[PDB]
């Protein structure tokens, strides 16, 4: 049920201005990455090649390759989350899940996200759709027992 | 069982019918331009000899075109 | 001479308006849009630059060409700087010296020192703009980098695995300078967009979607590896061998467009072919064949001594020249002696020049004593030479190539321009992707109308040989409708054939509501693509063999004509009704002679006034009466009277319809004399052999489908020893008759002298003007770029009531499905030079294009072997199911001989030329393993065939 899934998705975006990035976000968020599999018809109902298809996926970070974990944490790594000790809520993160930055898994997913507009509450963290603020190393407690 | 040349002949009948004014004169110029000397003189001997297949076209453009010598 | 040819400039050139302006010093006027870059190259201040080609547009990526301008904040880069009046620029101050050090820095901080062992060295545009700038010294200790195999405690993940897959390139990214002069070439130029810039930043990495070149959508162009600086994308020829010295300009030998090349020389050793950035047939751009596709040349299986053999059953004998042709002539003038003079017969090649050509049929007039001339033009292309003459008044086309640069719309019937004209398929997506309309009447899905970025498009997926109910219906549409052009009408045509013409079109029979069951298109999208070709202000129309090679392709021919007259496209740049003509020089054979009904000049046999200068510069009696075709000489060999042959530059076996009658044909043939470069399907039946020479030992012209002429020069030397016009001297002067050339020099004035048009051709001018346009008299001393422009050649157009007749080669209950033949982008016809080269690998097997639901039924799947049951024969073949077809229609492929096509093709044809029906048979696909018992017989019958001695 990928091709239903996919035809549909591009049934729903047909006759749009520049459709192909919108059709990524829907694709991305039906499986959870763009697979190799469906470069090819995405490129026929726009008109486009594989080739250009797969270098719009290339230079989004948004877009996953492979899929991710149960679970996702970004943790912002800019100046001001930096300014109030985002590398200490870090450190404490991956060691009690033993993930360095950018190192994934099948339970979770560490990563940077550069902003989240939390700047104000400096260390900030995006876990599952829900923000998280003035994360300090006690909230990681709840952050980690949330997350198995 | 058709000849090739009364095949073409027909052909070129069939096309220079639909055309308005003369229609013999310019399919027996045309047989005269293009066919060489024993195929026109083949030709000649089927609308004289009255081979069935043919097109009445080409019997009545028959005499106009050019002599084989 | 023009300055676009030995440089490089910046950018494009662009049109405008007068611009002066002060580059440097020195005092510049161009056109407004035209860059600063482009501006000092014309005035000889040349600017560093790595990233910028004329090719494609301009693009900010190296930095490198940044120059200082009054009145402009900081160091602006020239390729993205458009001159303005006025403007005071400065090329070389020091702290642009100090920026561009800095930038090549850079560079180089991420490029290895593998130059004096690199294939591009001296070929390199980022060496020598290294040392341009003069860079000195890199301070940066680099950890990251991309060529680096092993870095510090491991692999280098960045490194990528050079690509070797492509025969003819090689992709070693460790020395990519990211500019994207091969995306850019590839996406704009060609049109295929096959390559992208994977990855964000320094991570970013040229590559196609795909693990190899060769898995992707890549054709072979080499638009990349031409356009690539540095070495990252080169050809394997330049690594086997080392980087060329000299150049040397000629042309392609194939598909017609004249695709003017420079064959790369290490002194006779041929290194590479790469544009010219010359001729308006190409600017700067090709395909795999011309450009890669040149090691037939260099093939062991070239023969290259004389062979006679007095009996096909015996074996050849290699034999010097002298006995070869006294052999020849001797059993010659027997059969003329005995037969008569018109018991012999020539069969020019369009492959040759238009020397070798006009040699060729004074050799078949003169010597022989005979009109009994043909060539490749009598089976493609023909009826076009009928049907322009009877509308127009020349059996050529309308218009050149650049005119699709001003066009507005483009009407394909019958054509594939992206296999068979890929060039003019280039240029012409390059205007789909820039608003043009597109109407494609092919009953198979071409990659013409799949192509990227494209624009409107129209597509009449007929049923073959319904091409004239389509056109009529078209004119009805029109006609009952008001949009023609009715001053064009009374000014350049009749008024009192224009009013019969309509009231016959007019008729409700031949209206698309009434065709649509016989002809398979819908009426209201045929009504939709008539009033959108009617509508746009310039339309074009290009047709090629879905038109011609048909029981009425000359009708169909007159009805287009008919179209492109009512709705006034003709006699301007955009629009015409152009033939895309095949083989190289079939306009020039056909130009000199090559036909059994005229001399050179499309003038006709009977024509006192011409067969009287004819004998006066020949000095002998001609005779006046046309000659037979190849079908009459078949059927004649097979009925008798017929005995002679000089094939030249030709394969009358595989490439010509119903196998089985030509074979018998052409065995009834005391001599049969063959004059190729290789041993082919025709010698198989041959009693002599002559070698030939390639377009590269020639030295001669090309006549192009656009009418132009080529110059072809000499860069190798013949390793037969002699060219193919010193061969048919040779010959003509062993029969008798006495000729002298030393050079085809002699050969192109005679032909000025004789026929008109030429009058002012002379291998000066194609050296200075580079190209010319044959009609080129004292009058249009330059050339005749457009045709009809003031009045059509006849006086006054002629407007012919064309109607529909159906085909004889109607289906049935055992020949259900329909029958098509074409073509493919790597290998030519018969593919006599090209399956002696590595294009085997995108094609190496003959295969057919049926229907899914056309295979259940019958139970093929896609790899299974099939027999094609028709009535004039027998064959197997791969399948390939596809959408691309209709159902009840089929497409095979003719350019491999182990699968015998032709022997499918019906003796059916034209009217009036007699062009074969190649694209309608009567058919049937069934599922089978044993080949068949035509293929085994003719294997057997080549093998004991080919054996020398
Ligand atoms: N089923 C089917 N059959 C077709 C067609 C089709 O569409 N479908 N198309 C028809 C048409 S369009 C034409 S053009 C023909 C084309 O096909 P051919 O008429 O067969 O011409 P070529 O493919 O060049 O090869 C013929 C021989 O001439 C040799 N030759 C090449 N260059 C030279 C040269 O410079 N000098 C000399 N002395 N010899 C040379 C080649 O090597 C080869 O041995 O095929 C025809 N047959
Ligand atoms: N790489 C490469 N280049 C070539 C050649 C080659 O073999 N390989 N061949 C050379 C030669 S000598 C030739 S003649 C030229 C011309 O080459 P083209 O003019 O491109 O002709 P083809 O590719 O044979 O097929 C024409 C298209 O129209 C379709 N068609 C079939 N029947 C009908 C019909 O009844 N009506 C209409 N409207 N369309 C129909 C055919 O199926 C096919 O898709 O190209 C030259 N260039
Ligand atoms: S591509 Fe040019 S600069 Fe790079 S190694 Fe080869 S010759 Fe040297
Ligand atoms: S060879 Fe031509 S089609 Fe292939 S990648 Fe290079 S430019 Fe593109
Ligand atoms: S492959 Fe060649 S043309 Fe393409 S980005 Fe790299 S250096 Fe430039
Ligand atoms: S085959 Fe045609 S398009 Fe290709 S290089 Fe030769 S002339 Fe040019
Ligand atoms: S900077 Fe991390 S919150 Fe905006
Ligand atoms: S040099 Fe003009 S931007 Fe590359
Ligand atoms: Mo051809
Ligand atoms: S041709």
């Amino acid at each position: 049920t990928d091709t239903a899934r996919l035809r549909a998705i591009l049934a729903a975006h047909r006759g749009r201005e520049g459709a192909l990035l919108p059709i990524l976000h829907d694709v991305q968020a039906a499986f959870g990455f763009i697979p190799e599999d469906a470069y090819a018809p995405i490129a026929a109902d726009l008109g486009l090649t594989r080739a250009e298809v797969a270098g719009v996926v290339g230079f989004y970070h948004d877009f996953r390759k492979a899929p991710a974990g149960r679970h996702v944490i970004k943790l912002c790594r800019a100046e001001a989350c930096q300014a109030m000790g985002m590398d200490a809520v870090q450190a404490r993160l991956e060691s009690a899940l033993g993930l360095r930055l950018g190192d994934s898994s099948e339970a979770v997913t560490l990563e940077a996200v550069y902003c989240l507009g939390l700047c104000a509450c400096a260390p900030a963290a995006m876990v599952d759709d829900r923000l998280v603020g003035r994360l300090d190393a006690a909230a990681v407690a709840g952050i980690v027992a949330e997350l198995g | 069982s058709d000849d090739k040349i009364i095949r073409m002949a027909n052909q070129i009948a069939a096309f220079f019918a639909v055309q308005p004014g003369d229609r013999a004169g310019p399919v027996a110029a045309h047989i005269s331009e293009n066919w060489s000397a024993p195929m026109r003189a083949a030709l000649l001997a089927h609308v004289a000899a009255q081979s069935p297949g043919l097109d009445p076209l080409v019997i009545a453009a028959a005499p106009q075109i050019r002599p084989v010598p | 001479p023009p300055l676009d040819w030995t440089q490089d400039m910046g950018t494009p050139k662009r049109e405008g308006a007068p611009v002066h302006l002060t580059i440097d010093g020195v005092e510049v006027t161009v056109p407004a849009g035209t860059s600063v870059l482009r501006a000092a190259a014309e005035a000889g201040i040349s600017i560093p630059k790595l990233c910028a080609t004329d090719n494609v547009e301009p693009v900010g990526s190296c930095r490198l060409c940044m120059v200082e301008i009054e009145g402009m904040r900081g160091t602006p880069t020239s390729c993205t700087t458009p001159v303005a009046p006025g403007m005071r620029v400065h090329t070389q101050t020091p702290q642009l010296q100090k920026l561009r050090r800095g930038v090549m820095e850079l560079y180089i901080s991420d490029h290895p020192l593998d130059c004096l062992t690199c294939a591009a060295n001296g070929d390199c545009e980022l060496q020598d703009m290294a040392g341009a700038v003069g860079l000195r010294e890199v301070r940066y200790q680099a950890k990251d980098t991309h060529f680096a195999r092993r870095d510090a405690t491991g692999p280098n993940p960045r490194y990528i695995p050079k690509d070797n897959s492509n025969p003819y390139f090689s992709y070693d990214p460790a020395k990519c300078i990211v500019c994207m002069r091969c995306v850019r070439a590839c996406e704009e130029v060609q049109g295929t967009f096959a390559l992208t810039v994977m990855g964000r930043g320094f991570d970013a990495r040229i590559s196609p979607a795909a693990p190899d070149f060769l898995s992707s959508d890549c054709v072979s162009c080499g638009a990349c590896v031409q356009a690539c600086p540095t070495a990252t994308l080169v050809e394997k020829s330049v690594e086997r061998i080392g980087t060329p010295e000299r150049k040397v300009v000629t042309t392609c030998a194939y598909c017609g467009v004249g695709c003017s090349f420079e064959a790369h020389m290490l002194g006779d050793q041929l290194v590479r072919m790469v544009p010219w950035k010359g001729g308006a047939a190409n600017r700067g751009h090709s395909c795999v064949k011309g450009r890669f596709a040149y090691g037939y040349a260099t093939h062991q299986d070239r023969i290259l001594k004389p062979m006679i053999r007095d009996k096909i059953t015996d074996p050849w004998r290699e034999v010097n020249w002298t006995e070869a042709l006294d052999f020849t002539a001797t059993r010659l003038r027997a059969l003329r002696d005995s037969h008569g003079a018109d018991a012999l017969g020539v069969i020019t090649s369009s492959r040759c020049t238009n020397e070798e050509t006009y040699l060729v049929q004074k050799l078949a007039r003169a010597v022989f004593g005979t009109n009994n001339t043909d060539t490749c033009a009598r089976v493609c292309h023909s009826p076009t030479g009928y049907g322009l003459k009877q509308t127009f008044g020349t059996s050529a086309g309308t218009q050149d190539f650049d005119s699709v640069e001003e066009t507005d719309l483009a009407l394909v019937i019958g054509a594939n321009p992206t296999d068979g004209h890929p060039v003019f398929a280039s240029r012409l997506r390059k205007r789909l992707r820039a608003g043009a309309k597109l109407i494609v009447v092919d009953p198979r899905r071409i990659d013409l109308l799949n192509t990227p970025h494209r624009g409107e498009a129209w597509h009449l997926q007929l049923k073959p040989g319904t091409n004239v109910a389509v056109m009529t219906a078209m004119a009805h549409v029109i006609v009952t409708e008001q949009i023609f052009d009715k001053r064009f009408i009374g000014d350049r045509c009749d008024w009192d054939e224009w009013a019969d013409y309509a009231e016959f079109v007019a008729n409700p029979e031949y209206a698309p509501e009434a065709v649509e069951s016989l002809t398979g298109v819908p009426a209201g999208l045929l009504r939709q693509a008539a009033r959108a070709y009617a509508a746009a202000p310039n339309a074009a129309i290009y047709y090629g063999l879905g038109v011609t090679e048909h029981s009425q392709g000359s009708t169909t021919v007159i009805a287009i004509a008919n179209l492109a007259m009512m709705t006034g496209n003709i006699g301007r740049p955009g629009v015409g009704v152009n033939p895309l003509r095949g083989q190289n020089n079939v306009q020039g054979s056909c130009d000199m002679g090559s036909f059994p009904h005229e001399f050179p000049g499309y003038r006709h046999v009977s024509d006192d006034a011409t067969r009287g200068l004819f004998e006066r510069t020949w000095g002998v009696t001609l005779s006046s009466e046309p000659g037979l075709r190849i079908p009459n000489m078949l059927d004649a060999a097979v009925e008798g009277r017929f005995k002679a042959l000089y094939v030249q530059g030709e394969d009358i076996l595989q490439s010509d319809p119903d196998t089985r009658h030509v074979s018998a044909g052409l065995a009834a043939m005391d001599l049969v004399i063959v004059h190729d470069l290789f041993l082919n399907e025709t010698a198989n039946y041959a009693h002599v052999f002559l070698p030939g020479s390639t377009f590269l030992e020639k030295d001669g012209t090309f006549t192009n489908a656009e009418r132009r002429i080529n110059r072809v020069r000499r860069v190798m030397a013949p390793k037969a020893g002699f060219a193919d016009w010193e061969v048919t001297q040779m010959l003509a002067n062993a029969l008798g008759a006495g000729w002298h050339y030393t050079h085809p020099s002699e050969i192109m004035a005679e032909i000025a002298a004789t026929t008109p048009g030429f009058a002012a051709v002379t291998y000066e001018m194609l050296d200075a003007r580079g190209s010319v346009q044959w009609p080129c008299n004292e009058k249009a001393p330059e050339g005749s770029p457009i045709m009809h422009v003031e009045g059509f050649v006849r006086g006054k157009g002629r407007f012919i009531r064309t109607a529909y007749l159906p085909t004889d080669e109607k289906t049935g209950p055992r020949f259900p499905l329909l029958l098509t033949t074409g073509r493919i982008l790597s290998q030519y016809n018969v593919g006599a030079q090209t399956r002696r080269t590595e294009n085997t690998v995108w094609h190496g097997e003959d295969r057919l294009e049926i229907h899914p639901t056309d295979a259940e039924t019958r139970g093929i799947r896609d790899g299974d072997w099939v027999r094609l049951a028709s009535r004039a024969g027998e064959t197997t073949l791969r399948a390939t199911v596809t959408d691309r077809v209709s159902p009840g229609v089929v497409y095979t492929t003719f350019h491999h001989p182990d699968t015998q096509a032709n022997v499918v093709t019906t003796d059916t044809s034209d009217w009036a030329t007699n062009c074969p029906e190649y694209k309608v048979t009567a058919v049937q696909v069934a599922a089978s393993n044993g080949p068949s018992d035509w293929q085994q017989d003719y294997a057997a019958q080549a093998a004991a065939a080919r054996r020398i001695e």
